[PDB]
RNA sequence: GAAUUGCCCCCUUCCGCGGGUUUUACCCAAGGGGGGGCGGUAUUCGCUUGUAUCCUUCUCUGCGGGAUUCCUUGUUUUGCGCAAGGUGAGAUUUUGGGCAACAGCAGGUCUGUGAUGCUCCUCAAUGUUCUGGGCGACACGCGCACUACAAUGUCAGUGAGAACAAGAAAAACGACUCUUGUCGGACCUACUUGAUCAAAAGAGUGGGAAAACCCCGGAAUCACGUAGACCCACUUGGGACCGAGUAUUGCAAUUAUUGGUCGCGCAACGAGGAAUGUCUCGUAGGCGCAGCUCAUCAAACUGUGCCGAUUACGUCC
């Protein structure tokens, strides 16, 4: 492994913050930064009948949900790492894995 | 064969029963200003039309709506 | 390497390999004339001999792609499934023969498992194709 | 009778190679039209006539083909 | 000297290089331009050398990587590849004025050069068997 | 010179279609059997029926289908294998088609087992459905 | 050049051709490109699909029904050998025989109704330069499908045996009939 | 480092002479001379064939750019706009969706719910019953709805060879071994073997928690200068029914569950009456794949891609 920190999420304007600042601390701040960034948006799709009973014209509905899906890379920091992350915990359903 | 042309001049109404058709206005060209002489007729015509478009006539002394 | 899109390689690549494969005979062209890898018929079980056009792919293809060895072989293999209960129709392939032949190529052809390709039969035979044919008469 | 044939026969060598490379298209198919032989064993057929130049080919194709006079 | 350009058609996106060897001729994927077994297909990707001389302007060596879409669409993608590079390596490696001129008759001619085309397909919908067809039963 | 017309494989009449398995399917037989052509002793293919007693000889043929085990010995490619009232056979008739069926049939019937009641009525005796098709 | 004038068809000539009708000269257009395949968006707006070549007017125009139909380069592949053989039976260009084929397919006078009172009456009606094109397309193709059913065992012939038979002016083709019929029944209907 | 080891030159110009020339001018054949290209800092080829260096055209994605403008001075009333052309990736609701007022129907649902009023039933129950057996949309002269496959020679049918698609799907279930509070396996799929002899099956090993594995996703339609078979016949077109053998799924496949090869085809059906369904461009039609349900089985439904037209762009009958 390196470092590398992944950044998951439900909606985007939730890891813009985290990532595209909040990881300022390993940026230029402190120690080199190599940014990869962003990757296939994967989308969950649920297709459902909409009549609750067996009448009607057929009709249906569709929903979806939005996966949003971010990582970034650092060439390995001897436990800066315990600053950079912590700072930013912020947003509910924002999840941080670190490897 | 005998096939007798004229030029589309203008257009005067798409008049049909079902749109089926249209009238259209000709310039006959095989008026010689003498013992043809016709200026312009109207005639019925099938499917789509614009001017200056040709057609082709077995027929004349026939207008477009008659007395019928 | 160069096997399978050198110079052509439409049927004229693949008859020359096969006349090659005959003459000096060094490869099995084992029992079962029986067998039917692409399925649907109703009538005797290959018309050509499908023993014949089969050898050179199997190598050739194998040495193109590098390292495509059974059951990637069997995609591009063919068929419909055509008669079926009036149901529709799918894709299928049989995937043995594959296994049999890439054995009876590995006298002259492939040079191991881990890694393909001698000096390559057809890098030469293919290279006369510019050239000569076994003949030339009247619609060639 | 026979509406087409089979057959290898006098008859069908002889009037092949007389009647045959005097047309101006030639086709397997209007053999067949003569109420002879097939469409099938006509194709081979005129394949040993132009093998021997008594006609010319026009086009390399499958099943398509067709051969004009020499 | 080189230059890179895409041609597009469809989903299918298609790469391209331009290189200068001037005593060499040009290939798509491996396999060369005279040889590309459809004969209609062969055909419509001359018609990006045919228009616009012949060696005379395009001696150079070409090479281009298609992905994405059946036969057709690959021939289509392939011919504004081409005429793409030729254009793109005038521009950076000789003036304005002949340049403008190869423009004229790829324009001119049927082909009409930048055909980027924004078809593609529209979605299937609930009520259809996709996009205008609906669904059939009796007593309307 | 002789052409065939109305031959006989088993005193049974046989066109005299000009490619061989295709004739042989009166017989019944049908193409995934004859392939054998190799191992029947006249190999041709692409060959008129007609040629017969000759050299391309007729019972060649006929006994290869009489007895396939010193022709070569393959089953999972004959009618009946493991025959439950002997302990194997080969089959390939006509003249057995229309009386080894039968006894099956009949067998059936006697003991009455349900795929022998279903067939006595004249209904569907596999899977299948009714009342909307087959319909007489 | 050898190519950057040359357009040919596969080495039929474009060069010197002529419409022998004044009235369909702009509805029948002239081929310039080497094979008849291309794109669409002619059907994008009213007045745009008599600027499409002829070749490609009759290789869309062949193809009709589902089978297992191969659609487009199928057709291109009959259209092939169709020529061919005009050429060799006529002995002219192939090209020429089409242009020509085209005009004389179709009626010039036509029969619809104004009719009312539950029961039809029809009067004589004139047929605009663009039906006719199309019409004569359709029928010869339509005469094609038909006699190859299973008469002749030919796979292009019969093509080629409606465009010659229409272009001479021959009631053995398909075209020349149906043309006759519909101005027998259309100028004495007035 | 490895491999093939070969192409089954061109342009421009001047002069001469013999023909064709009406003297002449003009023109064709043949030949010679001059000028200019040129093998350019390049024979060609390796998704396992490896060293070094550099880059972001093609990929991915969040937030942003991107036209009733311009012209025809046409048409229109100066107005609201309209038509044709131009510009452009895109030209008029740019394209396809989702959302959607007021007033209602005695439409459907008490078989969606710890959503329910009043009633019925309650210990030999109409409860519970994951209990054993049967029945269920399944049982068979017959009518009707929707689907799928065909009547073949416009790929058309059994055989062969070539190229080639994108949305999407998979991970945890108290047992196990780990220490002191937690590893692995129950889901996919590759390779190899089985295979010194059918398919289907069997077995061992490895990867992937998904833009890493599967995967360079080798779809089918399709293409063939493949000298392939076939030949107009209910035929090798179509299969419906029907018998025998075998393996897998599951606690249980008998009323055949699903595959997989032999026989049955001589069972229908040869373009279809009255009538009738919905469609305007990447559309109609043809073709295939995945998701859905879920031990097992999709001619269904939902979604994505490939091949890709004809006619009209009008009226009120």
């Amino acid at each position: 492994q390196r470092v590398l920190v992944k950044m998951t999420s439900r909606n985007a304007k939730a890891v813009e913050n985290v990532m595209t600042e909040l990881l300022l601390h390993a940026r230029n701040e402190k120690v080199v930064l190599r940014g990869p960034v962003r990757l296939p948006t994967r989308t969950l799709k649920v297709t459902t009948r909409k009549t609750p009973c067996g009448n009607g014209t057929n009709t249906w509905d569709t929903y979806e949900l939005k996966i949003y899906k971010r990582l970034v890379e650092l060439r390995a920091p001897t436990e800066l790492v315990k600053k950079i992350t912590s700072f930013p915990i912020d947003a509910g359903v924002d999840v941080a894995i670190t490897i | 064969d005998q096939a007798q042309v004229g030029l589309i001049i203008k257009v005067l109404g798409r008049t049909g029963s079902r749109g089926n058709v249209t009238q259209v206005r000709v310039r006959l060209m095989a008026e010689e200003g003498s013992p043809d002489a016709n200026r312009t007729i109207v005639r019925n015509v099938k499917g789509p039309c614009k001017e200056g478009d040709m057609l082709s006539l077995m027929e004349t002394e026939r207008e477009a709506r008659r007395l019928r | 390497i160069r096997r399978i899109g050198k110079k052509k390689g439409a049927t004229m690549k693949d008859v020359h390999p096969w006349r090659w494969v005959k003459l000096c005979s060094q490869h099995f062209k084992q029992e079962g004339k029986l067998m039917v890898p692409n399925c649907t018929e109703i009538v005797k079980s290959s018309h050509g001999r499908e023993r014949a056009p089969q050898n050179p792919d199997w190598y050739y293809i194998r040495c193109a792609a590098i390292l495509r060895a059974v059951y990637m072989r069997p995609g591009v293999g063919y068929g419909g499934l055509s008669k079926r209960f009036s149901n529709k129709k799918n894709r299928g392939s049989r995937p043995e023969i594959t296994v049999r032949a890439s054995k009876g190529l590995l006298h002259w052809g492939c040079k191991s498992l881990t890694k393909l390709g001698l000096i390559e039969k057809c890098e030469s035979s293919g290279h006369r194709i510019t050239k000569n044919g076994r003949k030339l008469a009247d619609a060639i | 009778a026979l509406q087409n044939a089979v057959v290898f026969d006098k008859e069908t060598m002889d009037k092949l190679l007389s009647e045959v490379p005097k047309y101006k298209v030639i086709t397997p198919s209007i053999i067949s039209d003569r109420l002879k032989i097939s469409v099938a064993l006509a194709a081979k057929g005129l394949q040993h006539l132009c093998r021997q130049k008594l006609i010319k080919l026009v086009s390399c194709s499958s099943k398509f083909r067709l051969y004009s006079r020499v | 000297k080189q230059v890179q350009t895409f041609g597009k058609k469809k989903t299918a996106i298609a790469v391209a290089t331009v290189t200068k060897a001037a005593q060499c001729n040009i290939r798509v994927n491996g396999v060369p331009v005279s040889q590309i077994l459809p004969e209609t297909l062969r055909a419509k990707i001359m018609e990006a050398v045919n228009v616009v001389g012949s060696r005379h302007f395009a001696r150079l060596r070409i090479d281009v990587t298609v992905r994405g879409a059946g036969q057709v669409a690959q021939a289509y993608a392939t011919r504004q590849a081409i005429a793409k590079g030729l254009v793109a390596y005038y521009q950076k490696y000789k003036n304005e004025v002949e340049k403008a001129a190869l423009k004229d008759k790829y324009l001119a001619y049927d082909k009409y050069l930048l055909i980027a085309d924004p078809r593609r397909c529209e979605p299937k919908k609930w009520g259809r068997h996709s996009a205008r067809t609906r669904f059939t039963k009796s007593y309307r | 010179e002789q052409f065939q017309h109305i031959v006989r494989l088993l005193n049974t009449n046989v066109e005299g279609k000009r490619k061989v398995p295709f004739a042989l399917r009166m017989v019944k037989g049908v193409g995934i059997r004859f392939a054998y052509m190799v191992c029947k002793k006249a190999g041709i293919d692409v060959e008129r029926r007609a040629g017969t007693l000759t050299a391309e000889e007729l019972e060649r043929i006929s006994e290869v289908i009489a007895d396939p085990a010193k022709f070569k010995i393959p089953d999972w490619f004959l009618n009946r294998q493991r025959d439950p009232k002997t302990g194997k056979t080969e089959h390939l008739t006509s003249a057995m088609v229309d009386t080894r069926l039968r006894e099956d049939l009949e067998r059936l019937r006697k003991n009455r087992v349900h795929r022998g009641v279903r067939h006595a009525y004249g209904l569907r005796v596999r899977g299948q459905h009714t009342c909307t098709s087959g319909r007489h | 050049m050898s190519a950057k004038a040359p357009k040919l068809f596969n080495k039929w000539s474009y060069e010197n051709l002529q419409t022998t009708e004044i009235a369909l000269s702009d509805h029948i257009s002239k081929t310039a490109t080497y094979v008849p395949h291309s794109a669409g968006r002619w059907q994008k707006k009213r007045f745009r699909k008599a600027r499409i070549p002829i070749v490609e007017r009759l290789t869309n125009g062949l193809m009709f029904k589902g089978r297992g139909n191969g659609k487009k380069l199928q057709a291109v592949r009959l259209v092939k050998h169709t020529l061919e053989i005009i050429h060799l039976l006529t002995d002219q260009n192939p090209l020429q025989v089409v242009i020509d084929a085209v005009s004389k397919g179709a009626p010039r006078e036509d029969s619809t109704r104004v009719g009312s009172g539950g029961v039809v009456r029809r009067q004589a009606v004139d047929v605009s330069p663009m039906r006719r094109v199309n019409e004569a397309i359709y029928l010869m193709c339509k005469g094609a499908r038909e006699a190859a059913f299973r008469n002749l065992k030919t796979l292009p012939e019969c093509l080629a045996d409606e465009i010659v038979n229409a272009s001479k002016g021959s009631s053995n083709s398909y075209a020349i009939k149906k043309k006759d019929e519909v101005e027998r029944v259309a100028k004495a209907n007035r």
